[PDB]
């Protein structure tokens, strides 16, 4: 009924790519400093508006 | 009364000091763990409310804890760690506190010179009494 | 009561225990 | 003096357009989502006299329909479209609306959905064995796997819907599932017809079309033009205070 | 201001997705462990001005706006694949194929 | 008539619509 | 968020061809088996018009 088998002494590892991470951890360190970026130039634009 | 808005603007002002001291304070206790009597640290948050007098100014009733879920973290040698080794440390955003800290300082500055204005405004017009 | 207003009696002196008594 | 309500007016405007572009660079990474262009538009008030005052009103286009990029994930129920392809899925309130989001979903009862709403194919929504395996066809076929049935026994259980929308005459809802213009859909019916000219690509997903240079270009471009702004309206303030003392004596 | 508490937002999800890619890095080691992927979704848009009257015989673009609201994380998927199989040589192990779970 | 002068008649109300039907 | 996905497939697609030839490396004594080799494809092309 759709069941699997069994091995005996094997274990079964981790299904983890190590490549697909590091991009991702590139991607997401961009991502963070553009938005920090934006957040900058927000607060200096109310800043700016502040000191009217 | 023409003299209810230096009422709303203190108001205003020391509601943002509140709120940016929460912050600050959430900030220096960011990564503490077992204060007083033991029990873990919990952030905290502020609450603006109106004085409905229509319109009116601004207060905090009063400060409410977070409950977002503390972060559990493995480590046996604490005496505070439960039956299953876990140690309570603070939820603290700190790019939450960070924009919170931001807020606060422009709706300062806004209403500080708002305050210029209309004290400029009041000034000038007592020269009409004489 | 509302922070800012006027009291007759002074507030209890601030304390911050490092360690429950 | 009224040179200040079109100067706080761009200031305004330039602020929604800022926000626009933040919402823009907050979600990259959603999976199948489009951004939304922006541009400034002008409004002469005019009447009488030396029509001077033109005011400026912040405006969205629909979006930019270039595919995002395709990363593999070697998952067998992602789907990635062609240059102008669409999956269609009924939305909350029972209408249909079209999304790109390809990250196909099965629930306990054999029911496909994408996230939150489920997918249409022939008549209503598909539905497919219990706990069969899925995979996707490159025309849209469903084929399904009964677990420890010999493999001599898949079958296709159902077929995708899928809509060819060119991209002008396609508006953004409000729960971001794209829908026909009303002369678009008056035009060519309120549902479209599926079209065998589009084709899928199983294991790859898309992301999201944000252009980092564009983002970047329109925030410095929008620091400049308010501060500009902000300066012209302290400007008229201080000529005006100044000039208000002709009244006295 | 928008802008603000939708950076926010941004942030918040980029660190829950850097947070989600460091536990999936952290046990590259742990014996049947399926990966994590963390899916978000854009919020709601909030519309100001409608759509006028179009292709009325000219050629211009819409005029209607409508902000965005940000990202959220919507749902973290755990890949059910299939892994490798080391070889421990101890008598008491046992690697599953397919589909299925000890009680 | 020219700007700044006298009328008689009321200036027409302004519009300025967004886009022209 | 141009290279890095494409890159990203490569590596992929790389990591792919050194696992099958792993593979057939593991089992050069196994009776009876047959190597394999796999066979890629470029994914989609996107298409930009001309004015």
């Amino acid at each position: 009924n759709g069941a699997g088998l069994l091995y005996q002494g094997y274990v079964e590892t981790s299904n983890v790519n190590v490549a697909e991470e590091l991009v991702n951890m590139i991607q997401v360190q961009r991502a963070y400093e553009i938005n920090s970026k934006a957040v900058s130039t927000t607060d200096q634009m109310l800043q700016k508006l502040t000191q009217l | 009364a023409l003299l209810n808005i230096f009422d709303i603007a203190g108001s205003a002002l020391a509601a943002q000091s509140k709120r940016l001291n929460v912050a600050a304070s959430n900030l220096a206790n960011a990564d503490s763990v077992t204060g007083p009597d033991g029990q873990p640290y919990r952030a905290k948050q502020v609450v603006f409310q109106v004085d409905a007098a229509a319109t009116g100014g601004v207060k905090v009733a009063s400060v409410i804890e977070s409950q977002a879920p503390e972060k559990l973290v493995y480590e046996p040698g604490n005496p505070l760690a439960d039956a299953n080794g876990y140690v309570k440390m603070p939820n603290v955003d700190v790019v939450g506190e960070m924009v919170n800290t931001m807020s606060a300082s422009r709706s300062y500055q806004a209403n500080i010179e708002v305050l210029n204005t209309v004290k400029s405004m009041m000034l000038k017009t007592l020269t009409l009494g004489q | 009561g509302v922070p800012g207003a006027l009291s007759n009696q002074p507030a209890p002196p601030n304390e911050a225990p490092i360690a429950t008594p | 003096d009224h040179a200040i309500y079109t100067a706080m007016g761009a200031a305004s405007q330039t602020l929604n357009q800022q926000a626009v572009t933040a919402s823009n660079l907050a979600n990259a990474s959603t999976p199948g989502f489009r951004a939304q262009l922006n541009a400034l538009r002008a409004v002469p008030v005019d009447g009488l006299s030396l029509a001077t005052r033109t005011l400026v009103t912040a405006s969205t286009p629909g979006a930019d329909m270039t595919p995002g990029q395709l990363d593999y994930t070697s998952r067998p129920l992602d789907v990635a479209l062609q240059q102008d392809g669409w999956l269609v899925v009924q939305a909350a309130d029972g209408a249909e609306g079209y999304t790109r989001n390809g990250n196909i979903q099965v629930g306990p009862t054999g029911q496909l959905t994408i996230q939150g709403h489920p997918v249409i194919g022939e008549g209503g929504p598909i539905t497919v064995p219990e706990g069969s395996e899925i995979t996707i066809a490159a025309d849209g076929t469903i084929s399904a796997l009964n677990p420890g049935d010999p493999p001599n026994t898949v079958a296709p259980v159902g077929r995708l819907k899928l809509v060819k929308a060119e991209g002008n005459e396609v508006q953004r809802s409000d729960d971001g599932l794209f829908r026909l213009t009303a002369e678009a859909q008056a035009e060519r019916g309120a549902v479209l017809a599926a079209d065998p000219s589009i084709r899928i690509m199983s294991g790859v997903l898309e992301g999201s079309n944000v252009k980092p240079v564009e983002a970047m270009t329109d925030m410095i471009a929008n620091a400049r033009r308010f501060e500009m702004q902000m300066k012209v309206i302290t400007s008229v303030d201080e000529n005006e205070g100044r000039a208000n003392q002709l009244l006295s004596m | 201001i928008s802008s603000l508490w939708i950076a926010k937002t941004g942030l918040d999800a980029q660190q829950t997705n850097m947070d989600v890619i460091a536990n999936n890095l952290a046990n590259v080691s742990t014996n049947g462990f399926k990966r994590q992927r963390a899916v978000f979704e854009d919020l709601l848009y909030q519309t100001i001005r409608q759509p006028g009257a179009q292709s009325s015989e000219q050629t211009t673009l819409p005029s209607g706006l409508q902000i965005g609201t940000g990202v959220r994380p919507v749902a973290t998927e755990r890949l059910h694949s299939q892994g490798n199989l080391s070889q421990t040589n101890n008598s008491k192990d046992v690697a599953i194929k397919g589909q299925g779970f000890f009680q």
